[PDB]
Parts: C-alpha cells; structure tokens; sequence
C-alpha cells in the first residue's frame, strides 16, 4: 500500500502567519506520461466530512481561497496556507489515488496562537424537570478562554469533590480562536438534597487567583 | 449534488450492519460511490467503491471477507454491509463521490456520515433539560443558557438553536460516557442579558437511533 | 504507473 506520512502532526501559528504541511508518499505518485501527481488535499472540521481543497497536487477546487496552495512532485508534497485565517483551524489530510487501496495521511491539526483570554464562568443548578426524575446535574461553564489548559474543581458544602464530575472541551472556535469547557457534577437527588452550597472553582492563566461561582440549593 | 446517509446504529459484536446512501442532484449511474470510515481519533480508511451504473466493485483487502457494497439505481441509493462486527469497527462510515475529475467538471461530495457503534449496551433517546439563564449565569451584559442532553446511547445527537436561526456563540460540547454506559452533553449559548424578556430560545435535539426530535424552550 | 481503476471517478486525461 502507499503510506502517506504527514509532518508535523500539529501546527500552531498566529493569525496571518504562513502555515506549511508536508506529505511524503511511500512510493512515487508522479506519472510522466501526463505529468500529473495523483494527490489531493482535504480539510476536515469537527462534525463534518472532509472537504476537498486541492487535486492533482496543486489544482485548487473551485471556491477554495487562493491562500491555499499545493506544491511538490513525485513523493514530497506541500500544502501551504499563505496567511492563516481563524476559520482555517481544522485537520488537514493528504490523499493518493495512484493505486489501490486508496489511502490518506495521518492528518495535520492546525491551530491559531492568540492572546490570553480569561474564562467567563457560569453555573447552572439542576432544573426542576431533572430533579423530578431523581437525578441532579450541576453544570459549570467556562466560556471563550485561551490557552486550552484550565482546572475546574467542585466544592459541595465547601468540601472538595472527587469522582463525581466529568469535563468536555470544544475545538478551537473558528471566529475568536478560543476554547470552552463544560464540567458537570452528577449526584442522586437524595445526595443533592443533603447539601446547601454548590461551587465550581476555576484556575486559568488569565486569572491571577481561582474564581469561584456558587449557589445555594 | 448531495449524498444523504441512514441514521446511526448500534449492533452487537458479531452482528451485521447495513448503511444506506441516497444520492440526489445528478444522474446516479454516472459515477462510483466510495465508502470510507473514520474511527474516533484515527484517520480515514477507504473500504471500497461501487460503479453506480454496472454495479462492479473493488474492495480493500481489510474488508473483503466481510463487506458487501451494492446499489439500487431505481432508488438512487448505494449500500454498505459490514458483517462480523468487532468493537474496532465502531466508527463514522461515509459514502463519498471521491475526486470526481472529468473533462469539464471537478468536484468531491461526501455524505454526512453514519456512526455505527459496536456494543451490547442499551439504546436510549436523551432527556433534554433546560439550563435556564439566571443571576448565576450572567457575565455582565451577557447571559448564558443551554440544554442538558442527558442519558442517551449511542452517539450522536445533533443540537441546533431556534431551528438554525441562532448560531453565534453556540457551543455544543463533545459527549462524555457516564459510568451508566450512557452519554451526556450540554449545548450552551451566550445572548444579551437585556433581551431575556423579549426573545425565545429553543434548543432542537435530534437523536436518530431513537427518532428523537425534541424542542425544549429555555426560559429565564 | 497509476492504476486507473483505483478511483473510477478520475479521468487521467482531464488536465
């Protein structure tokens, strides 16, 4: 099979900076008879199928911005984004259609480097709808921060919780290049009714000290 | 030109799955339909193609013993059947008109993907709970609100707000598996706090495995 | 040389 090897695995540059992605094929994908390289470049954002950007290693698909360009021939190929835009955050794949089986590269993830942004912190008590079901979820939202690293701890009646909460983090936002994080504390209704104070404590580089958002049941 | 795939499914290990791919916007018999799968976090894996006209196929070596690709020209649909499923087969399965390069036209179209989960776990549509805006969910002049989409299986759910009219500042988080074997996620949006009394916010939750179409009003 | 049946959708003479 034709192994497609991409480098680097991840890339982070500032808005408007040039980004370079390398693709090497384990065998030569140039055909001297038509002077074509049988290579395509794809863009994939979370939740969506890949989008074709380049084919024949350097022909842009119609509608693709001219800041995307493909180069190389034989085994060594390059995808260049001449001036990175916030919407270009995605995973990029090369693809060969020289021979069977068709194969794809491992992907290159492209992120934006931007300034520090402290999270905006919101907290949601369990809804009355959920409580009548017998379970209680408290949701702590860390909105639109940068960089991605953050710490959320839950305190219930001032006692640090362990093992009853889970987190999720979004991909970098296509407009402001920030992240968001959800942390959910899950209790049975009876245990939720045993305590008064619920709090989520947030540590982030944009904060000189942890921020705590709290409510009483 | 569109490809529309059947909904997500759970199948037990060892069972078989069949995914459909309805084509529209073109003459179906003109091109080959490819099937490509994408495991969570892994790369794109090509499985095979079928000529929509004459029905000839080519399969990848990995899937030959257990994949069958067929088509129905009258229904303009291609199918992929994978048998003897293993957990390793849990992935998004795409149909695609890959790199259609013709004398006067070049395009490339994918279906939305069909998540197939190999598991003996229970199937469950989600419970959709409001995350109401309150004094605890204000960052100055903005208010955060959302929907808790809890206790569903398998993936995925899709969430929109106000039937797609509300997109700015929406964050639908990746699902997380609970110890119960069920998934939960939240979808949140920030809105002006000054506007909470005049605007309506509805989260639209779809879970194809359970035909869930829930519209939940989120009120202050 | 390329296999023209790797992807039947590709016309190799289309430049």
């Amino acid at each position: 099979d034709i192994v497609m090897t991409q480098s680097p695995d991840s890339l982070a540059v500032s808005l408007g900076e040039r980004a370079t992605i390398n693709c090497k094929s384990s065998q030569n994908i140039f055909f001297s008879s038509n002077n074509k390289n049988y290579l395509a470049w794809y863009q994939q954002i979370p939740g969506q199928p890949p989008k074709l950007l380049i084919y024949w290693a350097s022909t842009r698909e119609s509608g693709v911005p001219d800041r995307f360009s493909g180069s190389g021939s034989g085994t060594d190929f390059t995808l260049t984004i001449s001036s990175l835009q916030a919407e270009d955050v995605a995973v990029y794949y090369c693809h060969q259609y020289y021979s069977s089986p068709l194969t794809f590269g491992g992907g290159t993830k492209v992120e934006i480097q931007r300034t520090v942004a402290a999270p905006s912190v919101f907290i949601f008590p369990p809804s009355d709808e959920q409580l009548k079901s017998g379970t209680a979820s408290v949701v702590c939202l860390l909105n639109n921060f940068y960089p991605r690293e953050a710490k959320v701890q839950w305190k219930v009646d001032n006692a640090l919780q362990s093992g009853n909460s889970q987190e999720s983090v979004t991909e970098q936002d296509s407009k402001d290049s920030t992240y968001s994080l959800s942390s959910t504390l899950t209790l049975s209704k009876a245990d939720y009714e045993k305590h008064k104070v619920y709090a989520c404590e947030v540590t982030h580089q944009g904060l000189s000290s942890p921020v705590t958002k709290s409510f009483n049941r | 030109v569109q490809l529309v795939q059947s909904g997500a499914e759970v199948k037990k290990p060892g069972a078989s799955v069949k995914v459909s791919c309805k084509a529209s916007g073109y003459t179906f018999t003109r091109y080959a339909i490819h099937w490509v799968r994408q495991a969570p976090g892994q790369r794109l894996e090509w499985m095979g193609w079928i000529n929509a006209g004459n029905g000839n196929t080519r399969y990848s070596q990995k899937f030959q013993d257990r994949v069958t690709i067929t088509r129905d020209t009258s229904a303009s649909t291609a199918y992929m059947e994978l048998s003897s499923l293993r957990s390793e087969d849990t992935a998004v399965y795409y149909c695609a008109l890959l790199t259609v390069i013709t004398p006067d036209d070049a395009f490339d179209i994918w279906g939305q993907g069909t998540m197939v989960t190999v598991s003996s776990a229970s199937t469950k549509g989600p419970s959709v709970f409001p995350l109401a805006p309150s004094s605890k969910s204000t960052s100055g002049g903005t208010a955060a609100l959302g929907c808790l989409v809890k206790d569903y299986f398998p993936e995925p759910v899709t969430v929109s707000w106000n039937s797609g009219a509300l997109t700015s500042g929406v964050h639908t988080f990746p699902a997380v598996l609970q110890s119960s074997g069920l998934y939960s996620l939240s979808s949140v949006v920030t809105v002006p706090s000054s506007s909470l009394g005049t605007q309506t916010y509805i989260c639209n939750v779809n879970h194809k495995p359970s035909n869930t179409k829930v519209d939940k009003k989120v009120e202050p | 040389n390329p296999d023209p049946n790797a992807n039947p959708n590709v016309d190799p003479n289309a430049n």
